[PDB]
């Protein structure tokens, strides 16, 4: 329209308070020392903790979060004209400065799940899992248009200018126009949160400049911005203003006393603890604890090394509890999500879906620092088995379309079962091949467990009493605390206790004399780490590795 | 934000009277010489070093860093205007072009500003300008190149991946009508127009007739065009990263200069492309000018000890120190670090193909170290075995949504140019793939009648092949030829081959348990007192090294000549599974490549001959 | 580059059911360049070279084209043009830029931009009357005669339109002259005993104001619905040997006196006087300042019950040039050239007036006491000026009202003076 | 109007030209005096004689000539920076300067019978009687309205606006707000040179500040200015920049 606004008195007080802020002057200069580290840097966005507003000005405070749009704007023209009485030269070099937000919100800390629309043009924070993104294109905020006729320039914010005012050709001034980049990706609750009743919350979020490349899909971020609708029926965005990272890392007390192995063995009685219906298979059971437990932190810092990625395959007869087992764990499974059979989403693949671009991140990158529990795996597509192979080995998915490359992180397990397709025995021929998995590249898996029914009449009675007696007429939280707190803990290796269990590993492979040794090694170090953790030791215990290679000795029978 | 007469006259100004003394110590008018020459046809493309801009007017040059497009089309229009006060004679008309040209302004003259009535700037130039990018600017990392620099004159480095072959590209559009009898001009500057239907003609304008017009093709300009994707150099992309693809057209003179696989820098204007939910826009660079080298054209001992030591115990003991010992078959992998590079110029291009083959990959999980080499091994690009379908090395013919019309694309081979290749999983390619491989053995003679694939690969770099175990170890008991189903002629074509057993030394084992610990562990990872040094300097050493070419001894060959005679005897004589023939004498040869380089004494040369006979022998009896 | 997009070029046109226009644009151009004419004895130069240059140093900015020449030259090229000038007159209007175009040549620094020219067309042809202007004759040249009756002032009237890429902006937009007038036919086309006709004018750049009321004026235009006028031009012998025979009768007076007053009523001296009217004196022209009246003018006074009625209807029938009236007129329109307020704007509306019309004969003026005292305080200045005068504040227009007077009224009931002790002197004394 | 143009180079050249032209330098600096005199002498319209304006630059004078309100705002503008740079304070003082033209006009000096059409957007130079008149009326040209509620203030440039965006109340700040005088007045062709048989031409005349008493009914007073076009019906008027009497 053209008509101005003069001297609004709102603005003003806000810069005026806003800029008094900023000016620590009479205390250390916390945020002015911030404003000198981002001018070194060369970043434009300083982050701004909302508790030290709310402390200096309440009053400020409750107006941004309850009032988004304009208070933020306003708070951003207060940053550029701090920092350009601070230097000049470095305001002289950009364009416009953009605020973002950190710390903690009493009420607008909510899940994607929980974020109703209640919350429209407000400012809120949301806690997930990325699910989708697509590819960095450019999009137009400032075009200038030259005409060489009439020797006038136009300018337009944000049908594209084309024509003059007496349609004269218009030939763009690209060098004085400005472009910022602009990303769309989404997002869904954490697994443990979002309850598998009812239909999930998916969240648009939109990236600005210096927010493409800080979040990737796979990871779980915090995101915090304005929240409007762009133009009866109106579609929800949310446009970002910070991005963090998450890292997936009151009765302990209680724990601390589990832990004494003065009273008993908490090793063996836990054991049973996750196949509670399931007789037998005692030796099973302890390997499928030793794979929810181990560490998979290493100080890597800009790349990569040897990882605690190994997983446990389950092959065996029908109703042999090989289909359950998988259940069992599922239940109570810390940072798991399950996946089976085909999955025609891209089970480690983003698939690029077109006719939208998005890239929908499968379930082995969804299941970041977990355990991805798998079943009927011969159900797969060749193209699966040939990709999950890659997941595996370096750690890392990748993914390669028309322009779209991506790097997906890939700190997972595998819990996987498949029926020997046609095999009832599968006795005479080398598992290798005879489970119908192909390749010889099996061997990368930790573990290969056969349950066949072997003629065992003794423990045949065994098996149909303890179904029976399962009615309980007259511990499932107890384990959820337990890997909390090995979590944090990294039971570092002795070398010098390490060696008396190294001796026997020849023994191990000399079995043969009387499928493969040459990895075994790295097996070992994963298992004996794993009783550690469970009894919460810094220190590895050579009665604790003792029994990791007994699991090794009967691993292959 | 200036006036742009007074721009003009500056660079008018720069243009008429500026000069250098550097040919041949004259004055020759640099810039003089070539507008002469471009207002007699006599040269198609016109440069314009900044350099010299900046000697005089560096305000100048960031004006036009700042702002690429309209400085360039001011340049073009200041030009355009110079040359008719140089014009000396009638056109000799060189192509139709000028006959049109001269026509036109024939006819213009012949009728002896309205903003209607005047041929378009681009359509009478019959000349090319572009900028080279001055030295100032630093060179940029493509993944560095966002929406922020966009239409800046930035300068990137990478490899060309996917080039397509010369087309003719449109300017200027010339229509035509059966009852206006002038000429309609409709620039193009998008990728996509629309046609004419009702002819502007001013006679038209005044009778609203149907004016129903012809597009025609004969006098209308045509400008040279091709797509290129360029991909960031492998040594500066990050190890948690990957390299990034993107587009640069080329345009003019400055076309058929990149050739796949080659080092090319690039210099132009960062453009947005529309296409015809938001303001969505691609990125391209309009290359100005692809610069190969100019000065190609044709050590005390005090300070440091590192010559006079062998680099067997020195290189080696810095590099893949993870690796679980294996240190003399990691001595190939120095050999392989070496490669063919510095060959002599009379067509031995086969210096460079070194197709070491290994069998067994669980074999003390050396896959690993496949990949460390490809990351570490500068003038190298990673590879991958089968980590795609075969459409990812031959050329095919699918629908397109973005672009490309039957464009051509590059394999592995060209991924990775006069340098390390890796290739895993051999035994899971198929037969066609194999054959790929068998081709590259016959000195590079692809000639193929099929409809998609006619090309020459440039198969310059080394082939490195690791080979898993069929179905099981090797047997000791069955010799080659039977326990193996592939014909060992197919293997035999390899120049090495090898293969670890894994026995049961339980005294070595008992060193991996404690070994495995240190990686990561501690910060001396280099245990011989050496200075812990930045990881960037590490590459830089081996280059230095590289620039010294040293020459090999010609008399050294008689002498081991007569060993050969020994070492033939007992090899055949043995008559057991290993054997070796005539291509013994290509390896030997090849032995003395990197070991001869070495040693820098240039006085009397004796120690070789055993060196490159102790090579042999870990090879020899190798099983 | 995919956004911007640049306009469409065209190149001069070198080389070389709906029909072509061009021949008949080109034919246009050849003749007003290269058509010449004059005489040997006066010497040979190119006439218009200088002639139209005075008319540009002038600023004219309007140029005058004689279809004579056209059709003297060569009349099969005249014939065709007068077919369908409508559309091609524009046409012609362009063509005459290009001909200035010539011998502008050099413009004095300040006169850069040559404006546009209109030409007006005339004819020697024999004008129709007003019966052939009926919808057969539509789109087509025509040439009517007339006296105007009413003109109006100088307006706005816009030609092309321009909007806002919102309020329209005239500034950007070239407005043109504008007048309006109306006109009526000459009453010796008009039947006897039939209402005058009445024909509304449009005018153009130059026609406006170069014709005034009650003038004998030629119009030439083309019909459509109203004359678009294109043209105005403002005017100045075997029956004489039977006149003469006539004129020399020396009892020519007496007889005429029976034949125009029937002998029902009235003296033959009464008679006589009439005929005298009829003729009129002479206006004679001093050569020194103000001209003399030179036109008496007859009062009809004397004592009712003469079968006066009857005069009423003999005299309409016997008048050559005169007015008919239906009690105290119709609408506004009065005795004297009076002006009216229009109710839009109160912009302008010249009604005229009867005196106005006979311009150079007589009119019968009836009941001539009943008219308002408002139009009194002028009208006595034109029966002893001969012109009419506009009493407004600042109109000094005074048309031209010669018109002899003839007042029938009822008379008034030194001694017979009522109101207008000047009036009286300016008459006749006649029963 | 209000609507401006994003740093248009043929308006700072305009500027940069006729601020050139206000400082006279290399001359005796004669406008450069009569702005010392303005400014001493508390008036706000210097009087520029066109004859100058025609020996320093010809193309300058046709383009204001044929084009007079662009030309005419930038030399108000380059008036404004001139008297700015001379005395800031005084600049600071006042809102807008105006600019008047006096001399001598070729073939614009016309009468009311040649005040044709033709003569649009064209600056003229009329002369004549005054007729019609009319009184001495304050018109608002820049209304300043402030929102107690909303704490906002909206400016507005020439309904009235009486509602806010949400119907809020709106209480106009007065002294902010801007008023100039405007009268109407006409002008007929002199008595002795029109004829007597056409038509006369009434063109009505708009003065600005500084012009309301500077002429009165019935005296002799020849004015120059623009030559505009208000938006059925379509009447011109001449919105005038300098009256000046005339019966010597």
């Amino acid at each position: 329209a053209g008509t101005v606004v003069l001297d609004d008195v709102e603005l003003r007080e806000a810069q005026r308070d806003y800029l008094d802020f900023l000016d620590d002057e009479e205390d250390q200069g916390i945020y002015q020392s911030k404003v000198r580290e981002l001018i070194s840097d060369n970043q434009y966005r300083l982050i701004v903790n909302v508790n030290d507003l709310r402390r200096k000005n309440e009053k400020r405070a409750n107006r941004l979060l309850n009032n988004a749009f304009e208070e933020l704007v306003a708070f951003q023209r207060a940053l550029k004209d701090f920092v350009a009485s601070i230097d000049a030269t470095y305001a002289k070099q950009y364009e416009e400065f953009y605020v973002g937000l950190e710390g903690s919100f009493g009420s607008k800390h909510v899940s994607p799940r929980t974020l109703t629309s209640c919350f429209l043009s407000c400012v809120v924070c949301v806690e997930g899992i990325v699910t989708k993104c697509s590819l960095v294109r450019p999009k137009v905020v400032r075009s200038v248009h030259y005409c060489p006729a009439t020797k006038k320039t136009i300018e337009r914010r944000y049908v594209y200018p084309t024509k003059d005012e007496e349609n004269n050709p218009l030939e763009t001034e690209y060098g004085l126009s400005v472009y910022k980049d602009h990303q769309t990706i989404t997002i869904q609750e954490m697994p443990e949160k979002a309850p598998a009743g009812q239909l999930p919350r998916s969240v648009d979020v939109i990236l600005d400049d210096d927010l493409v490349d800080k979040a990737k899909p796979g990871d779980r971020v915090q995101v915090v911005g304005t929240y409007r609708c762009l133009p009866g029926t109106f579609r929800t965005v949310l446009i970002a203003c910070n991005v963090k990272q998450m890292s997936k890392d009151e009765d302990i007390a209680k724990i601390k006393k589990f832990s004494k192995t003065r009273s008993k063995d908490i090793f063996d009685q836990l054991a049973k603890s996750l196949a509670p219906s399931i007789h037998g298979h005692d030796y099973v059971k302890k390997a499928i604890l030793c794979l929810l437990l181990g560490g998979v932190e290493r100080d890597l810092e800009n790349g990569s090394h040897i990882r605690g990625d190994i997983n446990i395959l389950l092959i065996g007869d029908p109703s042999v509890a090989k289909s359950q087992l998988l259940r069992y764990v599922l239940c109570t499974a810390p940072r798991a999500i399950p996946t089976t059979g085909r999955g025609s989403s891209g089970v480690g693949l983003t698939a690029a879906v077109t006719t939208d671009r998005r890239l929908e991140a499968g379930a082995m990158v969804l299941a970041d620092r977990g355990v991805v529990c798998i079943d009927e795996f011969d159900k797969m597509s060749d193209m699966d088995r040939t990709a999950i192979h890659e997941v595996m080995e370096q750690g890392r998915v990748t993914i390669a379309k028309a322009g779209i490359h991506a790097r997906l992180n890939a700190r997972c397990s595998v819990l996987a079962a498949a029926n020997p397709v046609y095999g009832r025995y599968d006795q005479y021929k080398t598992p290798m091949e005879n489970i119908g998995l192909q390749d010889s590249l099996l061997s990368r898996f930790d573990l290969l467990f056969i349950m066949l029914d072997q003629m065992d009449p003794e423990q045949d009675r065994e098996i149909s009493d303890h179904v029976l007696r399962m009615h309980r007429y007259r511990s499932a939280a107890f384990m959820k605390k337990y890997i909390h707190v090995a979590k944090i803990i990294k039971p570092v290796l002795t070398q010098e206790s390490a060696t008396y269990i190294a001796e026997e590993y020849s023994r191990l492979r000399s079995q043969d004399s009387m499928p493969v040794t040459a990895r075994t090694l790295e097996t070992l170090i994963r298992l004996a780490t794993a009783h550690a953790k469970a009894r919460m030791s810094k220190t590895v215990d050579l009665q604790d590795a003792e029994e990791a290679v007994e699991l090794v000795q009967y691993a292959y029978f | 934000l200036k006036d742009y007469a007074l721009e003009k006259e500056k660079v008018k100004k720069f243009l008429q009277e500026f000069y250098q003394d550097d040919e041949l110590g004259k004055k020759q008018f640099k810039y003089g010489n070539q507008l002469v020459r471009l207002a007699h046809r006599e040269q198609v493309a016109l440069y314009v070093d900044l350099d010299d801009v900046a000697e005089d007017d560096p305000e100048l040059v960031d004006s036009i860093c700042e702002n690429a497009r309209r400085y360039a089309k001011l340049f073009a229009d200041a030009v355009q205007e110079l040359l008719p006060q140089y014009k000396e004679r009638e056109v000799v008309n060189k192509d139709v072009l000028d006959v049109y040209i001269e026509h036109r302004l024939m006819m213009e003259q012949r009728s002896r500003r309205s903003p209607q009535n005047q041929y378009p700037a681009e359509l009478m130039r019959r000349f090319e300008l572009y900028f080279q990018g001055p030295s100032s600017n630093k060179p940029r990392v493509i993944r560095e190149v966002r929406a922020d620099s966009v239409g800046k004159l930035v300068t990137v480095r990478g490899i060309v991946t996917r080039v397509s072959e010369v087309k003719p590209k449109m300017v200027v559009a010339t229509y035509t009508c059966d009852q206006c009898g002038a000429e309609t001009y409709q620039p193009i500057q998008s990728p996509t127009f629309m046609p004419l239907i009702m002819c502007p003609s001013q006679e038209c304008q005044t009778n609203r007739s149907g004016g129903r017009l012809y597009l025609q093709t004969r006098g209308s300009r045509f400008i040279k065009f091709q797509e290129m994707k360029m991909q960031e150099h492998s040594d500066q992309v990050p190890v948690g990263n990957i390299p990034r693809s993107i587009t640069v057209l080329v345009e003019g003179e400055n076309t058929r200069i990149a050739q796949p696989g080659d080092h090319v820098s690039v210099t132009g204007i960062f453009l947005p492309i529309l296409r015809t939910q938001g303001l969505l826009s691609e990125t391209y660079l309009e290359a100005h000018r692809i610069v190969k080298m100019n000065k190609s054209e044709d050590t005390r001992e005090e300070l440091r000890q590192i010559a006079e030591e062998d680099f067997y115990e020195k290189l080696a003991a810095s590099i893949a120190p993870e690796i679980y010992g294996h240190e003399d078959v990691k001595k190939a992998l120095l050999l392989l670090l070496v490669g063919g590079v510095d060959q002599s110029p009379r067509g031995m291009k086969i210096r460079g193909n070194i197709n070491i083959c290994l069998m067994g990959d669980p074999g003390v999980a050396k896959s690993q170290l496949l990949s460390y080499i490809d990351r570490l091994a500068p003038r190298s690009q990673y590879t991958t075995g089968r980590g795609s379908s075969g459409v990812g090395l031959t050329a095919a013919v699918l629908r397109d949504s973005v672009s490309g019309e039957l464009t051509l694309e590059g394999g592995a081979l060209v991924l990775a140019d006069q340098g390390v290749c890796c290739i895993d999983e051999f035994d899971k390619m198929a037969e066609a793939d194999r054959t790929a491989i068998h081709e590259v053995m016959e000195q590079q003679t692809i000639s193929i009648a099929k409809a998609g694939i006619l090309t020459t690969l440039n198969a310059r770099c080394s082939i490195l092949a690791a080979a898993n175990p069929a179905y099981g170890r090797y047997n000791p008991r069955r010799s080659l030829e039977q326990n193996i189903q592939l014909p060992a002629a197919l293997l035999s074509r390899f120049d090495l081959l090898w293969l670890i057993q894994d026995r049961p030394d339980r005294d070595n084992d008992l060193r991996l348990a404690q070994h495995i610990t240190y990686v990561h562990q501690h910060s001396r990872q280099p245990p011989s007192q050496f200075e812990p040094l930045d990881m960037k300097l590490m590459r830089r050493y081996i280059a230095m090294c590289r620039e010294k070419q040293p020459m090999v001894p010609e008399s050294l060959a008689d002498y081991i000549t007569a060993a050969y005679v020994e070492m033939r005897r007992e090899a055949w004589a043995s008559k057991d599974a290993t054997y070796t023939s005539a291509r013994t004498l290509l390896a030997i040869l090849r032995l003395s490549t990197a070991l001869a380089r070495l040693r820098m004494v240039d006085v009397v040369e004796k120690e070789d001959v055993n060196e490159a006979i102790r090579l042999m022998e870990m090879s020899k009896d190798s099983l | 580059s995919g956004f911007d997009d640049p306009g469409i070029f065209y190149s001069d046109s070198f080389g070389g059911g709906q029909a072509r226009k061009s021949q008949l644009q080109r034919r246009f151009k050849e003749f007003l360049r290269q058509y010449r004419v004059g005489t040997d004895r006066t010497g040979f130069t190119f006439k218009y070279r200088d002639e139209l240059k005075r008319h540009y140093n002038l600023g004219e900015y309007w140029i005058e084209v004689e279809m004579e020449d056209l059709a003297s030259f060569d009349e099969d090229l005249a014939d065709y043009l007068y077919k369908q000038p409508a559309e091609h007159l524009q046409l012609l209007e362009e063509a005459a830029k290009e001909v200035a175009d010539e011998v502008t040549r050099p413009r004095p620094s300040g006169e850069e931009v040559l404006q546009d020219i209109q030409v007006m067309l005339k004819s020697d042809a024999s004008p129709s009357s007003i019966r052939s202007l009926k919808s057969d004759m539509m789109s087509h040249l025509v040439k009517i005669p007339g006296i105007i009756i009413a003109a109006s002032a100088v307006r706005a009237k816009a030609t092309r339109i321009s909007i806002q890429c919102y309020f329209i902006m005239p500034d950007k937009c070239k407005c043109v002259d504008f007048q309006t007038l109306k006109l009526q036919e000459l009453p010796d086309a008009v039947p006897h005993g039939e209402m005058p006709r009445h024909m509304q004018l449009y005018c153009d750049r130059y026609l406006c104001d170069k014709v005034v009321p009650g003038n004998r004026v030629t119009i030439m235009g083309i019909y459509s619905i109203y004359i678009r006028v294109l043209g105005i031009q403002v005017d100045t012998p075997q029956e004489e040997e039977e006149f003469r025979r006539l004129a020399a009768l020396p009892n020519v007076y007496e007889v005429i006196s029976k034949s125009i007053a029937p002998s029902i009523f009235g003296g033959t001296d009464m008679k006589k006087a009439i005929a005298c009217l009829l003729f009129g004196g002479s206006r004679k022209r001093l050569p020194d300042g103000l001209t003399r009246r030179g036109d008496i003018n007859l009062l009809m006074l004397g004592d009712p019950g003469t079968a006066k009625s009857q005069l009423l209807k003999f005299v309409e029938k016997c008048s050559p040039i005169g007015v008919y009236t239906s009690g105290k007129g119709s609408s506004a329109a009065g005795l004297t050239a009076s002006v009216m307020r229009d109710p839009s704007s109160r912009n302008f509306i010249m009604e005229g007036g009867a005196m106005v019309l006979a311009d150079g004969g007589v009119v019968c003026i009836d009941e001539f006491d009943k008219m308002r005292e408002d139009d009194r305080v002028a009208i006595h200045e034109a029966m002893e000026q001969q012109t009419i005068s506009i009493a407004k504040a600042g109109i000094t227009t005074t048309l031209n009202s010669r018109c002899s007077v003839l007042a029938a009224a009822n008379s008034v009931f030194e001694d017979n003076i009522d109101f207008m002790p000047t009036i009286l002197s300016r008459f006749d004394m006649i029963f």
